[PDB]
Parts: structure tokens; sequence; C-alpha cells
RNA sequence: AAUUGUUGAAAGGGAAGGGCAUUUGAUCA
RNA sequence: AAUACUGCCAGCUGGGACUGAGGACUGCGACGUAAGUCAAGGAUGCUGGCAAUGGUUAUAUGCCGCCCGUCUUGAAACA
RNA sequence: CCCUGAAAAUGGAUGGCGCUCAAGCGUGUUACCUAUACUCUACCGUCAGGGUUGAUAUGAUGCCCUGACGAGUAGGCAGGCGUGGAGGUCAGUGACGAAGCCUAGACCGUAAGGUCGGGUCGAACGGCCUCUAGUGCAGAUCUUGGUGGUAGUAGCAAAUAU
RNA sequence: UUGGCGGAAAGGCCUUGGGUGCUUGCUGGCGAAUUGCAAUGUCAUUUUGCGUGGGGAUAAAUCAUUUGUAUACGACUUAGA
């Protein structure tokens, strides 16, 4: 149930890791700018770790877009699901981590009555 | 007939490659009996297979295959250049693959 | 942890050449052995298949103590006690069910290949 | 909320595309490929086997037999990619092939949820192939040694180089 | 640099392919003669055509003609510059220098 | 083509012969090097035994027990050959040279199996006529090898076996040729010489 | 978290660790 | 006369690889006397297989890859 | 061209293997391989030239069209993530489980970061527009606490002896 | 199945007689499909355990004590039904 759209390409799927992180346990694995004068991940040699640049970005177009293609929304309430009525073709609703099951439960059937699709259906629910 | 094949044999020299820098999106292959551009000119839009087993059948067999295509020639020697689907795991450099007759034009 | 000790013949029987006789660690094994098997007797099980199952030995917070050292220089001179713990269990394994069915998805073609085999074979 | 509000919500109505300028066109067959031309089989079930082309099918595929008293593949389309023309060729004038076309085969497709986990031919067929195969061995049988050769199946051996040879 | 003497045919196939125009400072390519017309009218010049005879044969407007057009930017050459080394003179056998008619077939490879 | 390519190492060039087999192994081919004691080096008998002692001067310092292993044999001196042209630390290196088989002589698993040489690295075809050349098996027994004799008295053997086999395989030939000129001048005959074969 | 013990998985011809691409094993809509 | 060499064709044609961006029409052109059509300001038609492709991680392979920060013209230094 | 002239100390350098009508030397001609170089295309960002209140229809700091460019220490400017608090709002979440922690499980964003699934857990917490600062660590022989290789190792040998 | 040759890594080769098939050397008959335009469209070999029949025999080492041609411990060398 998703609009028309171009093929999500990635030019980078992999996670931009801060040198020596796997090395140090001080070094923690979120990207960090090496402005050492002899660095040889800021001297981007070859060989070495790839630094995040501007090239790397998305089509604006297929930006913030999940694989099924539909961008995520976050609720937390049958009022904050009423927003996407005339929205279910490109947004789909998300459940926070902080509603419990006895509203979930509310939640999910609104979201099944008005056709809108939720990114975690099984969520704090029986198994 | 105690011989069935309709393909060629081909070996996997290397990929497209330089003295410290190799690319693996591009693979080269050479065809037993050619020699030259002139006849290696030939065997152009074909497609490669790498025939492997494995231990662990997939879908009901336990032999995979890894598809490509002849793109152009590389030297005089009559190596060929070769891309595939999926790039060849560099473990193969002088494996057997199967270079089939088709698309034929002859 | 046998570095830099002594080497003997009683343990050529493990394949190692560097063994030992160790008797508070004994001792304590021992003891918690024969725990073991008061507790397995008064739950009801018969000492005849029992094996030890699981052993683990865990370092307890240390007792800090003193020693005296030349130049009037104060060192680190504490102990370090075990936390051991083991479970022994009654030995029963024959034979299980298996794994599932794991239903193969078949081509077309490769269903009328099976079938064309079918056919030929007898 | 966890997220306030889109500001600007996109348009959930689809755009038509744009007209295209690309039409189409017969297929130019290759100088080698004329009704009649002995075949050899690249791919599929029947390959090295060999065929005899009969009729062009307007879907781009060659209508071509195996005639069932010399090697026993039917009436069937192939590819002209998966097909090497040999420099043989018996005609096949005086043989209808004009009731042979695309919805003859019928695929008729197969139901989704009942596969075949476990566990035909039509009587028409067998009769149109048999009526093709009369005259087709009825020619056929004017030349010597060419119900050996189209029963024979095509194969490589040890130092044979297809770029020089003359198929 | 590697100046020569051009022919029409390479001046044409130039023109054909890699012309480019310059107006309101942009390089907006040449694919009718309607901009030609309207951004060189003044001139006398309306057709491509009309703008590779003002290239081959220097006039009155040959001037503006010129800065019309856009540099050419071309690849290297597809048979090779045909010498061991580029940077030495013609008659010392590089591509350095002047190479009179011998620079149409360069441009043309590299075209 | 063949899966085991087995070749003679008599008038053959080291350097030439150990590039191309090098270059085989590296290309996937199984290749059995036999007589690599009959190889030929160019340059003067006095010259190749200079190198050999310059080579020999190498050792290392501290332990001569890790330094350069200067084998006797010839053919661990083509194996040597070939290993400074293959990069042996790779493992694919590494599995090119397990694909190598040298041996002296003639072993018993090869001396009923085809021989093959290779042209471009042949000393009578590429040495001038009048060029000064060396015998490796000579170079070998004058640097240390000790077994010179056994394989010789092993090479006169198997020559004398070949040389019955060869009488044996050269009657029979001649049986065949003569029933094939027999058979010959017969209708299938000039219907195959029509046809080429 | 540093450190340590067991269970389960992987590797180990004088280091480990990383990047470019893929096979295989485990897992995932 | 032919041929070698160079340059031209707004002469024809065989084979192979990459790319499919834009999204009712707007403009410049051709065929067609005329309807209408087109390779003409960015690819469509048909058909086949599955309901495995692919994402994360470990190992393996081919290649590359010196230890972070500072001083210094010069750092990885036996600073 | 080659040879004598021409002798230095761990064992070694046209990189080595090796090479002799060379794989050495000078010159003449073709084919072949590649840079983050050049040409085209797809995407991102920046800049420049413009169109778009004739609307229900909102963000003209919005949308779209065309062209060009994208390195970099010290340094400057601009746009953004996150932390402790305060105002307005979500008549926001929550003892049927808030915060925190763990999680080679998943999703989004080039990135700082955000979000979901599961376990532990027990009373508080979050998004949006702003204001405020005791607001981001990888080092300073940094301050405090704890913990490893060394390491079950050195050693527990003066003073006659059990 | 009879015999012979081969020790360098022989582990393979030749040969004698019979049996079991095929024989495309030549001439016929029969079936080939509904695997759908290609989707490796298997039949080869390298180890481990399991199950079925025939066949071959019922042994050593280490620790413990001790010996001394031996030694820091290891290790070497001995002995004791």
């Amino acid at each position: 149930a998703s609009l028309p759209h171009p093929k999500i390409v990635k030019k980078h799927t992999k996670k931009f890791k801060r040198h020596h992180s796997d090395r140090y346990h001080r070094v923690a694995e979120n990207w960090r700018k090496q402005k050492g004068i002899d660095s040889v991940v800021r001297r981007r040699f070859r060989g070495n770790i790839s630094q995040p640049k501007i090239g790397y970005g998305s089509n604006k177009k297929t930006k913030f877009l999940s694989p099924s293609g539909h961008k995520t929304f976050l609720v937390a309430n049958v009022k904050d699901l009423e927003t996407l009525t005339m929205h279910t073709k490109t947004y789909a609703a998300e459940i926070a981590h902080n509603i419990s099951a006895k509203n979930r439960v509310v939640i999910l059937a609104r979201a099944k009555a008005l056709g809108i699709k939720v990114t975690n259906p099984k969520g704090r629910l029986a198994l | 007939a105690e011989s069935h094949r309709l393909y060629v044999k081909g070996k996997h020299l290397s990929y497209q490659r330089s003295k410290r820098v190799n690319n693996p999106n591009v693979s080269l292959i050479k065809i037993e009996g050619v020699a030259t551009p002139q006849d290696a000119q030939f065997y152009l839009g074909k497609r490669i297979a790498y025939v492997y087993r494995a231990s662990k059948e997939v879908r009901g067999s336990k032999i995979r295959v890894m598809w490509g295509k002849v793109t152009r020639t590389h030297g005089n020697s009559g190596v060929v250049r070769a891309t595939f689907r999926n790039n060849l795991p560099a473990k193969t450099f002088g494996a057997s693959v199967r270079i089939f007759l088709y698309p034929s034009n002859i | 942890f046998n570095s830099s000790i002594g080497r003997t013949a009683q343990g050529k029987e493990f394949g190692v050449t560097k063994a030992r006789w160790p008797a508070k660690s004994v001792k304590f094994v021992q003891g918690l052995l024969q725990n073991a098997a008061a507790n397995a007797e008064a739950k009801g099980l018969d000492a005849t298949k029992l094996y030890v199952s699981h052993i683990q030995v865990n370092q307890a917070p240390k007792q800090r103590r003193r020693t005296y050292r030349a130049h009037g220089r104060i060192n680190k001179y504490e102990s370090s006690p075990s936390h051991i713990e083991l479970v022994v269990t009654e030995k029963e394994e024959a034979v299980a069910k298996a794994a599932e069915k794991k239903v193969v998805r078949l081509t077309s073609r490769q269903r009328g290949r099976i079938a064309a085999q079918k056919r030929i074979a007898a | 909320t966890a997220q306030q509000a889109p500001k600007w919500y996109p348009s959930e109505d689809v755009a038509a595309p744009k007209k295209t300028r690309k039409a189409v066109r017969p297929q130019k067959l290759r100088a080698s490929l004329v009704p009649g031309t002995v075949l050899i089989l690249l791919a599929g079930r029947f390959r090295g086997k060999r065929v005899v082309y009969l009729k062009h099918l307007e879907d781009n595929t060659l209508l071509v037999t195996g005639p069932f008293k010399v090697n026993g593949v039917p009436l069937r389309r192939v590819n002209a990619r998966y097909v090497i023309a040999t420099s043989t060729k018996v005609s096949v004038e005086g043989v209808n092939v004009e009731k042979f076309n695309v919805e003859y085969f019928a695929k008729e497709k197969l139901t989704k949820k009942e596969k075949k986990e476990a566990n035909e031919i039509k009587t028409e067929r067998v009769e149109d192939q048999k009526v093709v195969d009369k005259a087709l061995l009825a020619e056929i049988k004017k030349t010597p040694l060419l119900k050996q050769y189209l029963s024979a199946s095509f194969s490589l051996k040890n130092g044979d180089k297809p770029h020089l040879l003359k198929f | 640099v590697a100046y020569g003497y051009p022919s029409y045919s390479t001046i044409r196939q130039l023109v054909y392919k890699r012309g480019f125009g310059k107006i309101n400072k942009q390089r907006v390519p040449l694919s009718d003669n309607a901009i030609i017309e309207a951004n060189l009218g003044k001139y006398g010049i309306l057709s491509i055509d009309d703008l590779i005879h003002e290239i081959i044969t220097v006039g009155p407007h040959f001037k503006q003609a010129n800065n019309f057009l856009w540099p050419f930017k071309l690849s290297n050459p597809s048979g090779g510059w045909g010498v061991p080394r580029k940077f030495k003179h013609f008659i010392q056998g590089g591509s350095f220098g002047n190479r009179e008619e011998f620079i149409n077939k360069l441009v043309k490879s590299m075209n | 083509v063949e899966p085991v390519v087995v070749i003679d190492g008599k008038g053959h060039l080291v350097g030439r012969l150990a590039s191309v087999v090098a270059k085989q192994l590296l290309n996937g081919q199984k290749i059995v090097v036999v007589r690599a004691e009959e190889l030929n080096i160019s340059g003067e008998f006095f010259r190749n035994k200079l190198k050999y002692h310059d080579f020999l001067r190498k050792a290392t310092a501290f332990n001569k027990t890790r330094g350069p292993f200067h084998f006797r044999a010839p053919s661990r001196i083509f194996y040597k050959a070939l290993r400074g042209m293959v990069s042996h630390k790779t493992a694919r290196g590494k599995a090119a040279l397990e694909r190598l088989k040298v041996f002296e002589g003639i072993p018993p698993p090869y001396d009923k199996k085809k021989r093959v040489v290779v042209p471009q690295a042949l000393r009578v075809l590429r040495l001038k006529p009048g060029r000064k050349y060396t015998t490796l098996g000579k170079l070998s027994t004058s640097v240390g090898w000790k077994y010179e004799d056994v394989v010789a008295k092993l090479e006169a053997k198997r020559k004398v076996s070949s040389a019955e086999y060869y009488a044996k395989k050269r009657a029979f030939t001649k049986k065949v040729a003569s029933a094939n000129a027999t058979a010959a001048e017969s209708d299938v005959a000039k219907q195959l010489a029509a046809l080429g074969y």
C-alpha cells in the first residue's frame, strides 16, 4: 500500500565508526572527526576507514523512507493516530515504548479500522 | 556419447587489477584455444557460470551457480574481461568456469 | 594458571607436563562433592548414574592485609577467596526426536525433472 | 505526542506517466535463420538435440520441430538466442504451419496455493505433430544420412574451438 | 598546449558534438537554430551552419562568434596520443608543439 | 588440457622453464617436472659455481640454522627458483607450490607417461650456437650433492626398459600402418580423402 | 564497564585489530 | 591504368558493455498530397521462475593498511 | 661494449627469482594495463541566473527550471544532534510498568543522534516553540575509586636443632 | 582365470582360456510431449559415524615401588605376577 516511488539505493550501507573503537574501550562506536596533525584517517590515506562526506547522502524523493515505502511516524494515543487519516499511503504509525498494552490494543484496533499500517504490531503482546 | 558438453572451458585468472590496487567487480577469464583478440572477439556477451557445490541443500540441490557475462577483451593473449552479478569470492583464482554459447549470433 | 611452575610425570595421562597436587582446594571440592551427594540422596536421586554436569569457581571479595618492604614502603598482600558452585545430574540421553519436516521449495523445472526420473526409473 | 506534526504532507494522488515515443517493430532475424534450417539447441531440456525451423511466430520465438520419429522433441517455440543454425537445410514446402500460433500454446497459469508437493498431453496436439512429421520425414528421406544426423545429438569434444568451427 | 590548423570536417564535427553556447553566463547546449539566432542575430548569424562558417572563415564577427562558444571539453584520445612521451616537441617526438594539419586526427580521436 | 602435465628437464633453461611452470601453476594446471638434473643454465661452469658460492656465503650470523637453506639437489634448486618467482607467503602461492612436484630422474609413477617439452624454454632453441652452458647435475655434485651415480644407474635401467618398450611399439605401429595401407584404396578411403579426414 | 569462571559458536605455521568485494555458517521482513 | 599513403562522406551495416533519470499536453523536426504516424525537449511491449534477492555478524580468500595526541621544515620512531 | 685501474668490516640486494641472437645496452614502429586525470550519466551539498499569490492550497525562509563547482593544517562563518534546569502547549506517557542498564535483533538520518522488538528493573518521564548554563572527553608523568599481564612468580635462607 | 615383467616412490603393466552385456559395421519397427522461450537440470570423489551379511587375533603404554650407565623438575636407563 505504498505510492509508486523509485527504488531506494544507499551509497553507504555500513556504519561510520570512530577510529580505534575496536582497539580502545574508552572510544565508543560513535563517529568523531580526527583532528590530529598526523592522523592517517584525517589525511585520508589508502586502506583506512572512510570519513562521512556530503556525497554519501540520499535522494530527497526517497529520503526518510522505510523499505516498505511508508514514512515512520511516532504515535502515542488514538487522537495522535487520527492525524494520519488521509495520509495512510505515505505515513505509517509507530507505537512508542511508553504505551501499555491496554492502550496498544485500542491503538491497533483503530489503525486496523482506519487502514493505517503499524511498523510494530507485535509489541507487548501475549505470545 | 561419452562426452556431453555444450559450453567452453575457462580459467578464472584474477580481477582487473594493478600493481597494488585491485577491482573485485571485474574479473579476468582465459579461454582455452584462444590466443589473440581477433579470435577472442567471438565470445562477447556470452554467459559465464561458476558451478560450485556446498554441503547444505538450498532448494533441493547442493550445487549453486554464479552467473555473469563477458564484457570485452583484455590483453593480447585472448584473456577477456567478465562482469558477474555477484563477484567471485577471490578464492577461485584458477578455477574452471563454463562459458555458454548463448546468446549465439553464429 | 601454570606459568613458571614445575613439571611432573603424574600428569602424563592428561597430556600436560606441568601439574601439581593441591591440598586445600582438593579438600574443599571433596567436601562440596559430599554435600552434593547428600543433597541428591535426600532428594531421591540414586548415586549410580550421578555425574558432575556443572562446576564453577569465581573470585570472592579480597581480604586486604599489609606487608612491609624496603625503604619504608607498604605493599599489597591480600588473599583470593573462592566462590565454588557445582551441579550433579542423573545421566539419561538415549535418543531425541530430531528436527522438523524442513519443507523444501521446488521449482517447476525441478518438479518436471523428478517426474521424469520417476517415470524412467523403475 | 511523541512527534508533534508533519508540517506538509505529500499528496497521495498518483501521477500519470508521460507519453512515451517508444513504438514496437518486428524482429529482424539473422541472415542464417531461414525456415527449413537445421538448428542446434543450446539451453533447455532438449539441448544438443537437432531440430528444424519451420515458422516465425509473432511473439519473436521461432516455431521449431523435433520430428518425433527422429529424436522426440515436440513442436515448440524457441528463442533466437539459444539456437545455432547449421549450414545444411531441408526445405519445408508443403508443410502447413498456419494453425500454430501464439494462443495455440496456452499456458493456463497454474493455481497458486495448491503446489505440487507430491505426485496429460492433448490428442489434438499429438494429431498436429503427426500431421507435420509425416510430411517432414517424407521430404527428409530424399537425402541420405539426414535421419541419423538429426537423431544424433551435438556435443563439444576436446580440441574443438567454436570460434573456428563452421556450424 | 598542442595547436594546429583545423579543417572544415573536424570543425563541423566539433560544433555538432561538443558545441555549447554561453547564454546568461550558462553553458546551454545548442540543439536548435533558435537559440543561436536569438543570441547572435545582431551579427548576422542565425544557425549552427552560419556559426560553423564564421569559425572556418574569419570575418567581421569572428571574435563574437568565438566568444559565444564555450571552450570544447574533449576526452582523452581513443587511439592514444601515439607517442611515448607527450611533453616533447612534435619534431622531437611528442604532442607538445605545433602539429599543423596533423591536429585534425588528434582532435577527432579526442572528440 | 591434460590434468597433469609431465615436463622433461633435458636441455631446458632453468629461468625460462621456471617462469613458464610458475605461470602455469598460478593459472591452475598440475605440473610434474622430471629429470631436473639435466637442466642447463647459460654461462660457464665456473661462473655458476662462483654464483652458488656467493649464495652459500649468505647465512644468519647469530644462528646459522635460521638462515637461508641452500639446498643442493637439482630438483630443490629448481623448486627454489620457482619459489623466488611465486609469492609463497600467500595462501594462493602456497596452493600453487603444493600443485608442484619436482623429482630427479623418472619416478616409477611417471616412467610410463608421456613427457612434454617447452619450446620457448629450450637451450637449443634460445641459446646462441657456440655459447657456454652448464649442467645442473654437475653443478650440484660439485657443490655437495652426493647421489649422482644412483640416479645415473636408475636412468640407464629406465632407458633400457623404454628402448625395449619402444621396439615393441614400433613393431605394432608398423603393423598398424600396413593395415591402414591395405585398408586404403577403397571407396571409404576416397570419400574420407574428399572430406579431409 | 575495567577483571574473572562455566556453557554455546568461530579462528589460530614468529601477533591481534581495519578498509575495498564475495563464498560459507548463524540470524533477520 | 591499377596500387601504396593521407584526408572526406549530411554512405551502409555486423557484435558487445554501462545507463532508464523525467511523469496528462505545451517546443523544435521528419514521413505522409491528406488522415494519421515517427528513432522527433530522458524506455516501452511480451514472457519465464520464486512468493529465493537482500540487511547484520563470524571465518575464509585477492589487494591495501606503521601508534593515538602534541612540538617540529621534517614523527610511527631508538622524542 | 667489455677488461685492469676498483680494497672494509652481521648475511643481501637492478626488489628478488633469474636472464646471454637477453628478460643487458641505443634507436625505429604497432598492440596491450591503469590515477580520486579526462568525456557522459545517476544522486548529495554550495553558488549564480530565473519562474511561480489568477485560487480552495498551507511552508513564497515553500515548490520548480538551467548552468557551474565541490581538496586542505591554524582560523573564520553558517546549518544542525545531545545534557542539567524554567515558561506555554500536547485536558502527553505511566504500578496491566516511568526512569536506568543489557541486548555480532530491527528501522531512519552522510554524519553528530533518534526510534522499535526482548530481558532485568522498580516511580517517575517525554515531543513541540522559546529562555538559561556548573551543557558533550581520549590523553594534561590529570584528582578519587576499582580492576589486569607480570603472578600462584619472586620470595617466606642471619641468630648451631630438633 | 594361467603365466610373466616392474623396488626409485615398485602398488602398476603385459598376457592365457572361459563367462557376463553392448556393438552405431549395415538394414528396420516401437516410445520420446503438460519439465511449457534458458534458469547447474546431478549420476565423479574426501573423511566421520550409523545399519546389514562374509572374514582375521585377543595386546600394550603410563603412573605407583625400585635400579643407576641420569638428572633441577622433566627426561634416560633397569627390574619385580
